[PDB]
């Protein structure tokens, strides 16, 4: 009934995918998946296979993707989707044990600008500049975007990252932007933290920090850092979004290629984001079944991935979960 | 005989925790005088700069200790530190991080070394407003540095027997920049095959790192990544309290400093943690080859933090600073 566009994307990607439609045909879930390709396609092909996820997403509104590679295959697609917000759920999994159970984290990135543009040149020989943007327009959408998710989720804490010290025209826009629509939300929490120090309370102590804003590169090192805290990539989702658009990811997105043809990646990370997913799209039920379901057999342990301490292959715990699922449905 | 080393107490709790430190080396009578000036003072003559004083007591004395500096948040002067380092050419940053014994925390046995090079990569004082609102921010990597950190790394890598040197980097995203800091580790990787070398992206290693940090060793990055991935292993081992440093030129000449910044929330009192300038005098010790001080001030510090009794704040205590140090000072003397 509802059409979602699908981008396999690398690695573990398709075998992720693949697991996906497998829980959803167990739950009768009424998604049919319209599959588009777009890693590692040719330069000159690029363009095209570029737009048509761009119409494709303008019938659907909706899309689940895996990890994709002038600028990155990556920032086109964000850019020709306008993909500003990335939001990763840090959370941890009831019965999968780290040093940091308990946790409940929210991480909001904006990944339209900053180092990620590929403006790089020579300028002497031996000698290369980088240049990272930040923009009034982009650090103040991330800012709403941040604020609009604490008040409609019902979060208390907006804390904004920044390196503005050293970088003090940069990383100062994004830092008094956030000030700026911070006063705005008078009864959210605003907070400000140093990167490097975050990172070091990251670790330490991550309870105190509720949500999180920041841009690009910082995002990218503080969703893998949260990720690692509640059991790793594997187990963490994302989703990115628009004005009009929801595309559904892992939070911590990596390849996985070593991955490739062994029986050993976890699908915990895309299946629950596919339920963040059929939230999105109003089927309420079948998203916190296919999403509790998931967590029972974690939290059982009858079955785990290698990543999760357990033996069992991504196909064998992929079908545990649909035994669980077709079995809910019966129940 | 008897050397001379420049102080600087720096912002914050720079001041007390100096203190602390100059007092433990007055217990345990160590070979050293303090010539004491600030680099807090940051002066506009276009250029910024280091307060005569300060340059020269370094230019005569080549060591120092030196406490946070205070750098203001999208306001006022650029970081002293970064003045520091790039005056001194100090370009190798060398941040060791190793479990304390008697301090329980959630990873054990953590022994990493986070070598960062101090000087360029996104910590270069360039930005521009490009147009209204648009701002741009220059990071820069060259050939010379990237080498040279390199080299040192692998250098460190055998001065203290460790095995396995890890390039850190994002040359997927910065394809020019990180290229050529990686291109470059691998030459020297090439030059030194008794030290095993390996290269991973950045937020894997932040991903793995808070897993199993049993599995990295010694860490090269340019400027920013290592600066966070210090933070981030501070962490590990019991926090911004315990993790020393040393910004490292050529020749000999090095300032000592702990990783950590002000402290701005608990600069008055007495709650301070002084083991993290410690620990780094202790380094600035090894370097001066006097091994028989630097050996009694750790033991003495780490003995004091085994028992218990007396920790600071940070470190589940109720102890102030200098009640603290007193203890140290107790342990060494005996
Ligand atoms: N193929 C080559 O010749 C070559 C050369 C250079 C770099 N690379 C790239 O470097 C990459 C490796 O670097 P990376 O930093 O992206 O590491 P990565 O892709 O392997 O991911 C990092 C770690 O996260 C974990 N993880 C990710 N997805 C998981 C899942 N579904 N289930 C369980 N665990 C999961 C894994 O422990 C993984 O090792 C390769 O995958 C490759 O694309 C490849
Ligand atoms: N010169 C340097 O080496 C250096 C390093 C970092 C920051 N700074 C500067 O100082 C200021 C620091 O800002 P920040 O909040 O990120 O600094 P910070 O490193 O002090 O982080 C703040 C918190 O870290 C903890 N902490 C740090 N040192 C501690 C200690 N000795 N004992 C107990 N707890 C400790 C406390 O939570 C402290 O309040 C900035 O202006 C920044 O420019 C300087
Ligand atoms: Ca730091």
């Amino acid at each position: 009934s509802f059409p979602v566009t699908m981008l396999p994307g690398d690695g573990v990607g398709p075998e992720l995918m693949h697991a996906v439609k497998e829980v959803f045909k167990a739950a009768a879930v009424p998604v049919e998946f319209q599959e588009h390709h777009l890693s590692e396609v040719q330069n000159m092909a690029s363009e095209e296979k570029l737009e048509q996820v761009l119409s494709s997403m303008k019938e659907n509104k909706v899309a689940i993707i895996g990890k994709i590679h002038l600028a990155s295959y990556d920032m086109r697609l964000r850019r020709k989707l306008d993909l500003f917000a990335n939001v990763v759920h840090v959370k941890s999994l009831p019965g999968y044990m780290t040093r940091h159970n308990n946790l409940d984290l929210v991480i909001i990135r904006e990944q339209t600008e900053g180092e990620y543009s590929s403006l790089e040149h020579e300028s002497a020989r031996g000698v290369i500049e980088c240049l990272k943007i930040v923009t009034r327009a982009k650090s103040q959408r991330i800012a709403k975007f941040a604020f609009d998710y604490a008040t409609k989720k019902g979060r208390g804490k907006v804390t904004a990252v920044h390196k503005a010290n050293i970088m003090k025209l940069g990383d100062g826009l994004f830092l008094q932007c956030c000030e700026e629509v911070a006063e705005l939300y008078p009864k959210i929490k605003f907070e400000t933290m140093i990167i490097d120090n975050c990172c070091m309370q990251l670790v330490q102590n991550p309870y105190q920090f509720d949500v999180l804003v920041m841009p690009n590169l910082y995002g990218n090192i503080i969703d893998n850092l949260a990720a690692g805290l509640v059991g790793g990539a594997g187990v963490v989702p994302g989703e990115s979004y628009s004005a009009e658009y929801a595309v559904f990811e892992t939070g911590a997105r990596h390849p996985f290629a070593q991955a490739v043809g062994r029986n050993i990646a976890n699908p915990t990370a895309m299946l629950l984001s596919a339920s963040n997913m059929l939230r999105h799209l109003n089927l309420e039920y079948h998203s916190s079944m296919i999403a509790d379901a998931v967590k029972k057999v974690i939290k059982v342990g009858k079955v785990r991935t290698s990543d999760m301490g357990g033996y069992a292959t991504c196909h064998d715990f992929t079908e545990e979960i649909c035994r669980r699922v077709k079995d809910l449905d019966e129940n | 005989g008897v050397q001379t080393v420049t102080l600087i107490p720096g912002d914050g709790i720079g001041p007390e925790i100096s203190a602390a430190v100059m007092k433990i080396f007055d217990a345990a009578k160590a070979p050293i005088q303090w010539e004491e000036r600030n680099v807090t003072a940051i002066q506009g003559p276009g250029k910024w700069m280091i307060p005569s004083e300060a340059k020269e007591s370094m230019d005569k004395n080549k060591m120092g200790l030196k406490g946070p500096l205070k750098t203001p948040i999208a306001a006022g002067h650029p970081s002293m530190n970064l003045l520091l380092r790039k005056t001194f050419d100090l370009y190798a940053n060398v941040r060791p991080c190793v479990s304390i014994e008697g301090y329980k925390t959630p990873y054990t046995d953590v022994n990493i070394v986070t070598i960062r090079e101090n000087t360029e990569g996104e910590y270069s004082g360039i930005e521009h407003v490009i147009v209204d609102g648009v701002v741009a921010s220059i990071k820069l990597i060259t050939e010379g540095a990237s080498k040279r950190i390199a080299e040192f790394a692998f250098e460190y890598a055998r001065n203290n027997h460790r095995s396995n040197v890890t390039a850190v980097h994002k040359a997927n995203i910065m394809r020019m920049s990180d290229g050529l800091f990686l291109q470059k580790c691998r030459e020297v990787a090439e030059s030194c095959k008794d030290i095993k070398f390996n290269e991973m992206y950045l937020d894997t290693v932040c991903l793995n790192m808070v897993q199993d940090p049993s599995q990295f060793d010694v860490l090269v990055m340019p400027n920013l990544y290592g600066d966070i991935l210090s933070d981030l292993c501070a962490g590990l081992i019991g926090g911004l309290g315990v993790t020393p440093s040393g910004n490292i030129g050529a020749n000999g000449v090095a300032i000592f400093e702990s990783v950590h910044g002000t402290a701005p929330d608990i600069a008055g009192k007495d709650m301070a943690n002084p083991t993290a300038l410690l620990l780094s005098a202790v380094m600035m010790l090894r370097h001066m080859g006097l091994f028989d001080h630097a050996a009694r001030i750790e033991a003495a510090c780490f003995a004091t933090i085994k028992d218990g009794k007396s920790l600071t704040k940070d470190l589940g205590g109720n102890a102030k600073c200098s009640d603290f140090t007193e203890e140290i000072c107790r342990r060494v003397k005996d």
